[PDB]
């Protein structure tokens, strides 16, 4: 079995070939519900949770890998609880001097990501809105002018000599001032996956580096929809949602593409439509830069999400301007259950969690910041991710060696 | 025709009105502000990691420099910010001069205190804003940058010594080198890392403190510094 | 000299929050100083737009997010507008934020419809229970003649809000410009929406700065 993100990387890189790799994930977050809830409904979420997973791949000193992940717990006071994992962007620079297979690495990293119990994320939870009145003393939050904390400090200090709270991270405070949930480790789980073509994703002006290989969208479908058909038939059960949408294109194609699939019961559609038939805002899910929330959001600003429907949204949205066809753009999403069930616990081997958001964001930055026209900037991300986590935190990449043959 | 030509130069009147206004009311800031600062600075003395605090919990500043760069930037115990539009009024309201004292590495990195003067400059325009430009100022390398540092590098033009070139130029120590005017061969952005100093960093370098001391980590940054609402 | 140094700090950090202190009141006598340069220098700007037939109404077109605060079948009375006048309250006292002001519009009359009208609404900043808290926008209605087709959703019109159609057809209306005009940022959700957004984009964007807007109009013109 493979028990740890070293574990399923190295099986699935050149046997005797050194990699390092990074693994960021942010803290756990209450927040808002992933589809707009509708007040009208049976039932809502007690709690969303969401957390982003970053990966980034080095060889040789240099950075050509990137994945960027986010993970949402939906938990609904009697309706069980569904996980949504949402592939954000994953891109290459072409600056790899070995020969590895980038398809493999995504879909093993994602397999990673779903052997992932549920409740690790839910142990402790940043609230969105924290409540400072269980406390007293007074704290200094995110709220306080300068000048508050200022003087609070120099209370503290004529108090004790010194300007902390040793019971702040205390475990009553921790009850007090974080959110923890449980639910059955066996959930309901659901990919989405949108895909439109770029030049560059998360590495700036890599496009400019002719070693580097670039998608139409045409590829870049067909390579998502590979690794997605593995996952189907890897780690998830038989009967499980597998839906293929490809827009502005006749479905006797879109048909005839998933015939082709390993997996056999990819269908063309989505994994939003319901039985209610209700409208597009209260089926579609809102993410992170994403191509359906943009629009959400000028329906929105035009009044008429209670006009639209499912069927009439997707066509609408196929019309705006980010969609200049002939280009292709498809969603892909799935729904189900594992074979085998979520039990794993990530570790600091594991993952490596910042402090704050701002903390988490720095980081990121030295990735995706940084201009790959030239390999320089490949071994800029390197070197600044490796001497700002020794200096800041104490911390290496994971190191590895791939098994593969 | 002609009584709208009259109010159209009247409206462009108006607004070469405003922009001297704006330089006036940044005079007077200026003015204000100077006598506060002394007395702050003051007060700044006496808290030591301040200036550490301050460029950890500043954003945009690591975007400039190098990370390994924060074992020195971690040595500056004083920052002071001049502005030179006060000495005379041949200077723009930006222009400035900053003085960073460095305590220094034990083996490594020599204790100093530098000086860094930022002029806008023209070029051959009424209608251009200006740029900011500098003179190179000297500054000791720490030892650990012997192999990036410009001075010591042997095979400049070299393949291999091009590299270690700009990787030494994109250290904080290469921009004390900026100038502004040899575009593409220096320091990068070395102007708006300048700006970012005189803005940002010497003026609201207390709040930057502040949000330090949040008592809950993960709330540093929530301070400042996506759904929707359906129904009416 | 472990007391004594703990000390020194408790010194400087209260010497710091005094002059956080100092400087907050320096930015108002900074703020109001331009405030007062610019009153002089704005009127004579005025006057000089009057001369310019529609420059309001150009301008309210090119402003690019203007348009997605307010309804389309609102642009027709936009156009109307042939006066904008921004004053700053905090000038008359102490008492009001330096963001606080007073805006006044004049509709030209659209006959048959629409009457011709000068309408004064009043902005300020106003803080809820901490003190520790930013403050916000806030208005009270004034009253303002609506159009004649938009007397179906007239609010004062509509016979029943709750009803299905009542509850769509007066959220319309509040929806409009019109609708702006009684908004007062203290029923979150049950007024205009973002009427306070829309607020400070006349004080600090379409007013201050007409005459970018018009003159990037003739360009694209």
């Amino acid at each position: 079995n493979s028990m740890s993100l070293n574990d399923f990387l190295s099986s699935v890189l050149p046997v005797s070939e050194q990699f390092e790799y990074l693994s960021l994930q942010s803290i756990p977050l209450e927040t808002h519900a992933v589809v707009t809830p509708n007040k009208d409904d049976k039932r809502v979420p007690k709690s969303t949770i969401k957390t982003q997973h970053f990966f980034s791949l080095f060889h040789q000193g240099k950075v050509f890998f990137s994945l960027e992940v986010y993970v949402y717990v939906t938990l609904w006071d009697e309706a069980d609880a569904e996980r949504l994992i949402f592939v954000s962007k994953a891109d290459t620079n072409g600056y790899c001097n070995t020969r590895v297979s980038v398809r493999d690495i995504t879909k093993i990293i994602l397999e990673f990501i779903l052997s992932i119990d549920p409740n690790y994320y839910l142990q402790k939870v940043k609230p969105a809105i924290r409540s400072y009145k269980k406390i007293s003393p007074e704290l200094i939050s995110a709220a306080s002018t300068p000048a508050r904390t200022l003087r609070i400090l120099a209370r503290r200090l004529k108090q004790s000599g010194s300007t902390v709270l040793k019971e702040i991270e205390s475990p009553r405070f921790q009850q007090d001032l974080y959110l923890s949930f449980t639910c059955p480790r066996e959930i309901l789980t659901k990919i989405c996956l949108f895909t439109r073509p770029a030049s560059q994703y998360l590495f700036p002006d890599s496009s400019k580096n002719s070693k580097k290989h670039i998608l139409n969208g045409e590829e870049l479908m067909k390579w998502w929809g590979f690794i997605l058909d593995r996952l189907l038939i890897e780690c998830f059960q038989n009967d499980t949602q597998a839906k293929l949408r490809i827009p502005g294109e006749d479905p006797a194609r879109v048909r005839s593409y998933l015939r082709g699939m390993k997996y056999p019961l990819w269908q063309v559609g989505d994994i939003f439509t319901s039985k209610e038939n209700s409208l597009a805002v209260y089926n579609i899910p809102l993410f992170p830069d994403d191509p359906k929330a943009r629009f959400i959001h000028q329906l929105a600003e035009e009044d008429r999400l209670l006009k639209v429907s499912l069927s009439s949204f997707w066509i609408e949205l196929q019309e705006r301007q980010e969609f200049k066809l002939s280009v292709t753009s498809s969603v892909m999403g799935i729904s189900g259950y594992s074979l085998a069930t979520p039990s794993l616990f990530p570790s600091s081997a594991d993952v490596i969690v910042p402090k704050s958001r701002k903390q988490f964001r720095a980081i990121k930055k030295y990735i995706t910041g940084e201009e790959y026209d030239t390999e320089e900037g490949a071994i800029e991300a390197f070197t600044n991710i490796r001497d700002f986590l020794l200096l800041r935190m104490a911390t290496n990449l994971q190191s590895l060696t791939g098994k593969r043959e | 025709e002609n009584e709208h030509a009259k109010a159209f130069l009247g409206l462009a009147k108006c607004e070469e009105e405003v922009d001297a206004i704006e330089r006036e009311v940044e005079l007077y800031r200026l003015n204000k502000m100077k006598p506060v600062y002394e007395k702050r600075d003051a007060y700044i003395d006496e808290i030591a990691e301040f200036w550490k605090i301050v460029l950890s919990q500043h954003v945009s500043f690591a975007n400039y420099i190098r990370a390994s760069d924060f074992k020195y930037i971690d040595t500056i115990d004083k920052i002071k910010v001049e502005w030179l539009a006060l000495e005379s009024e041949m200077y723009d309201t930006r222009d400035f001069s900053i003085t960073f004292h460095f305590h220094g590495i034990e083996g490594d990195f020599k204790e100093q205190q530098v000086t860094k003067v930022f002029q806008i400059k023209k070029g051959k325009d009424d209608q251009e804003d200006g740029i900011l430009t500098s003179e190179p100022v000297p500054i000791e390398w720490p030892q650990s940058y012997d192999s990036i540092n410009p001075d010591l590098i042997k095979d400049k033009r070299s393949p291999e010594g091009k590299k270690k070139y700009r990787q030494g130029m994109k250290t904080i120590f290469g921009w004390f080198r900026w100038t502004g005017l040899k575009p593409g061969k220096e320091f990068p952005h070395g102007d708006s890392l300048a700006s970012l100093f005189s803005e940002e960093i010497y003026p609201f370098c207390v709040k930057y403190y502040a949000e330090a001391q949040r008592d809950l980590e993960d709330e540093e940054g929530e301070s400042g510094l996506e759904v929707d609402l359906p129904l009416s």
